[PDB]
C-alpha cells in the first residue's frame, strides 16, 4: 500500500502472486463452474499519488459541471493537488 | 511580573536579557500544574529499563579483564532468549513506531533530564541553578539564554 | 597443479609464508564470484520478468 | 572543477591520470548526499553477526591447548540447537531465494568496507588515503587508479 510508486517487477512478482490467488478464493466461493465461463478477470492494482494526481484532477471538472447553475469556475495547481494528497 | 504573562510577552516585544532575578528565577520554577494532584500515568513500555540484562559474573569479568584473546565479551543467553520470544508474539508488535514514535521521544525527554512516562515538569542544572521544563513547555529559549549568556556571570 | 607442490614439499609449517604461497588466479578469489552475482542474476532475472505480461502477436 | 560534473566527464573525453591533486581529493571526498539526514535502515537480516556463538569456554580452550588427541573442536550446542529450530518453521513457511541475493550482496560490501545494511557512503584506505564509496556508486575506475599508479608515488 505503501510503495507503488515504483514500476519495478517486484510488485508485478507480487501482483501475478496474489491475482492467482484470487482465481483459488474465487474457485472456492464463488463456485467454480462461475471462473470458466466468465472471460478475462483483472485485479484493480491499490492506487498510488501517480494515479491520484489525475484522480483528484478530474474531479475539479466535475465540480464545474454540477456549478453550472452558478457558473462559478474552478481550477488548481499542481502544488494544491499535492497538500490534498 | 507573574509567573504566566511574562512567557505570552516574549514573542511580541521583550527579550530574555531585559528580565528581573526575581523574574528569571520564576519563570525557572515550576508552574501551578506542580502541585495539583494528579495520580495517573499510562504506556508503560520504557527504555530505561532492559528485560535482557542480568548480574556480574564475576568469572567472566575475571576472564574478560586478563584480555584473554577472546572473541566475544557478553554472555548472549538472555538477548537470544528475548530474540526467540519476540518470533511468536506476532505482528501484534507495529515495529518501528515503538522504534521510532516512542522511542526517539523517550531519548529527546532523556535530554532534558525528564523520566521516559513522566507527564510532569522535571529540573536540570543549566550553569548554576536549576530549570523545570516538562514535555509540554520545553523553555527551550530559556536555555539558550541561561547556557550562553551565563557562561562567565551569575544569575539566579 | 601449483598447490600441489607445496603439500608435497617437505618444509615445516612455521616457513610457509604468504610469499609461499602463488596468489590465486582472480576468477578464483570470492571477488569475482562476488561481482558475478552482482551481475548474474540481478540482471538477468529482470529479464525474465519482462516480456512477460504484454502478450501482444 | 566541481565534484559532479567529472564522473560525467570520464567516460566521454579525459582519463584519471590528467587531474588535479585537488580533483582527486575531491573525488574521493563523499558527495552531498553524505551530512543530508535521513533516519531509516531495513532488513535487519546480517550476516555479521551469529546467533550461534558462545562464550570462550576456559576449560575446552584449555584442552583444545594440549593437543589432547582429540576429535572434535568446538562445542555443537549452539549449532545444533539453531539447526532443530530451523526445521521445527522452515517447513512451515519458507522459499529460501535469500541465500542467493543476500549473500553475494552482504560479501561484496565487505570488500569494500560497507557494513551489511549500510546504505551510505563508506572509507577504505587506498594506499596513503581514504576513498569513500558506498554500494551505488562503487567508485570501481578510481580504486584500479588509487592502486595501480599510486604504488611508488603519492596523491592526496
Amino acid at each position: 500500500f505503501d510503495a507503488d510508486n515504483s514500476g519495478t517487477p517486484e510488485y508485478k512478482r507480487v501482483m501475478e502472486d496474489v491475482r492467482l490467488s484470487l482465481i483459488k478464493k474465487c474457485k472456492k466461493v464463488f463456485k467454480p463452474e462461475f471462473v470458466n465461463r466468465i472471460d478475462k478477470i483483472g485485479v484493480f492494482e491499490p492506487l498510488n499519488k501517480k494515479n491520484l494526481h489525475k484522480i483528484v484532477a478530474l474531479r475539479f471538472k466535475k465540480l464545474e459541471k454540477r456549478l453550472e447553475e452558478k457558473n462559478i469556475q474552478v481550477s488548481v495547481s499542481e502544488k494544491a493537488i499535492d497538500y490534498i494528497i | 511580573s507573574v509567573k504566566d504573562i511574562k512567557k505570552l510577552i516574549e514573542e511580541g516585544i521583550l527579550d530574555y536579557e531585559d528580565l528581573t532575578e526575581n523574574e528569571l528565577r520564576k519563570l525557572a520554577k515550576p508552574d501551578d500544574n506542580f502541585y495539583e494532584l494528579s495520580p495517573y500515568a499510562s504506556d508503560e513500555k520504557d527504555l530505561s529499563l532492559n528485560e535482557t540484562s542480568g548480574l556480574t559474573n564475576e568469572q567472566l569479568k575475571n576472564f574478560l579483564g586478563q584480555n584473554g584473546t577472546y572473541h566475544m565479551s557478553y554472555d548472549s543467553k538472555s538477548i537470544d532468549y528475548a530474540k526467540q520470544k519476540k518470533s511468536e508474539k506476532k505482528e501484534d508488535q507495529q515495529e518501528d513506531d515503538d522504534g521510532f514514535y516512542d522511542a526517539y521521544k523517550q531519548i529527546k525527554n532523556s535530554y532534558d533530564g525528564i523520566p521516559n512516562n513522566f507527564n510532569h515538569e522535571a529540573p536540570q542544572l543549566i550553569g548554576n541553578n536549576y530549570v523545570f521544563t516538562s514535555i509540554y513547555d520545553t523553555k527551550e529559549n530559556l536555555i539558550k539564554f541561561l547556557k550562553k549568556n551565563s557562561e562567565y556571570d551569575l544569575y539566579d | 597443479e601449483p598447490y600441489l607442490k607445496i603439500g608435497r614439499s617437505h618444509t615445516l609449517y612455521t616457513h610457509i609464508t604468504p610469499d609461499a604461497v602463488p596468489q590465486l588466479p582472480k576468477e578464483c578469489t570470492l571477488k569475482h564470484l562476488s561481482s558475478y552475482m552482482e551481475e548474474k542474476l540481478k540482471s538477468m532475472e529482470s529479464k525474465k520478468n519482462i516480456e512477460s505480461g504484454k502478450y501482444e502477436f
